DNA sequence: ATCGATGTATATATCTGACACGTGCCTGGAGACTAGGGAGTAATCCCCTTGGCGGTTAAAACGCGGGGGACAGCGCGTACGTGCGTTTAAGCGGTGCTAGAGCTGTCTACGACCAATTGAGCGGCCTCGGCACCGGGATTCTGAT
DNA sequence: ATCAGAATCCCGGTGCCGAGGCCGCTCAATTGGTCGTAGACAGCTCTAGCACCGCTTAAACGCACGTACGCGCTGTCCCCCGCGTTTTAACCGCCAAGGGGATTACTCCCTAGTCTCCAGGCACGTGTCAGATATATACATCGAT
């Protein structure tokens, strides 16, 4: 019988290398460290959105504690540059439902 | 008949699981209710995050004529950029090493 | 089994190539008692808290989640493990 | 014979190890430490190999990058040599309370 | 510099 | 109309006070940091807790979560009278539920 | 009919609130399910910590010659201890000051 | 209307006092521009997040709780004004 | 004149410091300093009092907390004078500088 | 002694 | 400068096992739909924030004199680095086995939901004594003689 | 040692406004019950952790040498302290306007939940070429002269 099915964002770090620097390739230990920061970083942005619903008074996580999260956890440029990333996708998946 | 599949994915134009992003929002006891742009949104930026990275971990691994990203190279990346560097300010990176870094008065005088 | 004095295994050219990554050029021969000291002290922080999630789990077996959990306690996030 | 004059090759080592990402330590005495203490919180525990592996990884970058503060201590002292005095105040300083 |  | 009401640890930190130091009092901003302390702790050992519970895929944070997450959050000897306390009083409410 | 109301503190033995512990767990997204004994425990070792920190610091009150206890109290307790120091390392007491404290060296020679 | 040059307003001898609580004994002169740095890029922090609390709340008016949020998310804990 | 020797009054205002708890900056100075960092990140915000005072409480903290790894960075050094030098060690040793 |  | 020897970086050829990919499956994401209550928002109250002024006087700013601390030089001696001949045990590989991690099936003890009822504890009100202030005397440190 | 001066400590007294107690009411904790599913737990299996042997040789060890670094001392210079005077503006008590924080009531839009597919993502197997080893040697650079 076949190993217990585990979840991995091993595939779209693949997904996003390759449109990055389509010649590169990446190994499977640094793979590993890439699946950990996707999981750290997700749960940094999760764990303060959850914060900030609370503080408010607030049932839902919307993009609105997202961007909020994002604009405290991330320093700087890279803050500007997520919050543009986070705003366009959001406006393009509403426009298609 | 039902309309054919497309993923959230594919509505946002990302290549992260804007599905999966919402079910971990759900279960991962964040709040009661989790609303639809919430994971879009989040995949979005760990998308983003992930392509920042990987684009100056993939020029470390060529400045070292190697195709293969491995953890030196990750490192290499985040210690170089102030801003990763913050961001990753107490993560450990398995098998990434350090920067080289000699203090000046350590080095022989002329 | 019972092991004992182990720490005397973490050598002084162990340490001295440790501190050469560190970037020291010149080491004090007290150095090596004092570092085998601060290591023995960070490692019994580690374990404990390694063991506790072991027990709570009623497992037997400590796992590299169990370290890698322990470590984000001590504010040690360690990538490439799992997690 | 030919020599290297004091601090030639330590410059060189220094280079060397922080151009390499190998592990310092040795493997099998470092394995018998975490056992040793491992065994004051709990008898017969069993490891993985990973968790061991974990646990170097992590021993090893902490002992680094307190020899970095160890050094910019040795020499705010106007030293080159580090001392246990440094160890001490870098602690300290980390509040770490030494 | 900073990335798309 | 009267004000909403806050709710406030304040009056269980007096009834502890009257029985370690009868004839002692507290003020009202020492009274602040004891509600600050309470509701820093608490947030504390229910937030390792239900990371516990996650780490083992279960749904309850039992009694069993706290103990643990009591070890992991307290000093030594803070840490072994908490957890002789809690399991006390488990025992006591157990006998008389 | 329906017997009198017994709070659930009286039946631990506690005077801090189990039935709030056990709302304000539920309510807080920390799990699914919260399990009978989790606020019995958790109030307890609230209180515990409570009356940890009250002691030592009526103590400083006496010292003082204070009957009652002010922030200054809370401090001198807390740094003066341990345990407490540690659990608190990172916490700032309003209007708590610092322990006395010279470096020896900083003292005049005889 | 807007304001300026407000850093100067640390002055010196607060500076000072703030160094003796400290148990410093002997400042030397550079101390105070550098301690005014310091307090600056502090406060920067602390306040640039205590912002971003109010405008989420879509208030106008940083809350005392904004602060202590502010500081508890950088690690600096506050008691004494709520939460 | 009577004149007391450099150092004892210094002392003797580490005592008293020490003993005190007041916050130990002119808070109108402090409160328009607020108000001038936070124009920065968002035209006519107002402020609690207990906002400001929330504020200086953790600024005054922080920086006596700084002067005291400070001092003990100058007396590493063998100096009693604390320098800049001696804050620039003091916050990259706690990883605020880099 | 810790308290009780 | 010069030599020369040490050791590091650059080329080339062999090899291999790690990753890049393809396939078969199934699990979990998507499509369509309903129910209902969280959140938007509009209208209102009135808290508390900003702002301005006039007095006082605490604190800040300034100048100055000179004490003692910073720090640049120098001397010396012993602690450390460099080297190498000897010893240790780490590392590799192979093998054997069984502890226990991981999984599946079944049950029921437990916790979530619910409605009815009550009193815990909250807001507000008032009182008085613990602490703030202060003026006078005690005494203890400081430093100069 | 001794003495005069400054400072801090201690005491008795006045008084005020914050802490403690009380009231009364309302909403959140209890009681009693049902439901159904989380997880206790028993039984199984096959992963991988442990133990062991034994060979090779990388690394650790220990001992010699000497040099360059630590640090102890001294001398000089000027920076900081202490403190007396002048100036500033902090503080604070008061008055005022108002902005906007903090509720309400309403209601609709959104999300949770359900069922029904069905294709994205996983575990697995395979092939090959990127990187690891090895040998050679061109080039750096160290340091004795």
């Amino acid at each position: 019988r076949r190993k217990t099915r585990k979840e991995s964002y091993a595939i779209y770090v693949y997904k996003v290398l390759k449109q990055v620097h389509p010649d590169t390739g990446i190994s499977s230990k640094a793979m590993s460290i890439m699946n950990s920061f996707v999981n750290d970083v997700f749960e940094r942005i999760a764990g303060e959105a959850s914060r900030l619903a609370h503080y408010n008074k607030r049932s839902t996580i919307t993009s609105r504690e997202i961007q909020t999260a994002v604009r405290l956890l991330l320093p700087g440029e890279l803050a500007k540059h997520a919050v543009s990333e986070g705003t366009k996708a959001v406006t393009k998946y509403t426009s298609a439902k | 008949t039902r309309a054919k599949a497309k993923t959230r994915s594919s509505r946002a134009g990302l290549q992260f699981p804007v599905g999966r992003v919402h079910r971990l929002l759900r279960k991962g006891n964040y709040a009661e209710r989790v609303g639809a742009g919430a994971p879009v949104y989040l995949a979005a930026v760990l998308e983003y995050l992930t392509a920042e990275i990987l684009e100056l971990a993939g020029n470390a691994a060529r400045d070292n004529k190697k195709t293969r990203i491995i953890p030196r190279h990750l490192q290499l990346a985040v210690r170089n950029d102030e801003e990763l560097n913050k961001l990753l300010g107490r993560v450990t990176i398995a098998q990434g090493g350090v920067l080289p870094n000699i203090q000046s008065v350590l080095l022989p005088k002329k | 089994k019972v092991l004992r004095d182990n720490i005397q295994g973490i050598t002084k050219p162990a340490i001295r190539r440790l501190a050469r990554r560190g970037g020291v050029k010149r080491i004090s021969g007290l150095i090596y008692e004092e570092t085998r000291g601060v290591l023995k002290v960070f490692l019994e922080n580690v374990i404990r808290d390694a063991v506790t999630y072991t027990e709570h789990a009623k497992r037997k077996t400590v796992t590299a989640m169990d370290v890698v959990y322990a470590l984000k306690r001590q504010g040690r996030t360690l990538y490439g493990f799992g997690g | 014979p030919h020599r290297y004059r004091p601090g030639t090759v330590a410059l060189r080592e220094i280079r060397r190890y922080q151009k390499s990402t190998e592990l310092l330590i040795r493997k099998l005495p470092f394995q018998r430490l975490v056992r040793e203490i491992a065994q004051d919180f709990k008898t017969d525990l069993r490891f993985q190999s990973s968790a061991v592996m974990a646990l170097q990884e992590a021993s090893e970058a902490y002992l680094v990058a307190l020899f970095e503060d160890t050094n910019l201590a040795a020499i705010h002292a106007k030293r080159v040599t580090i001392m246990p005095k440094d160890i001490q105040l870098a602690r300290r300083i980390r509040g770490e309370r030494a | 510099g900073r990335s798309l």
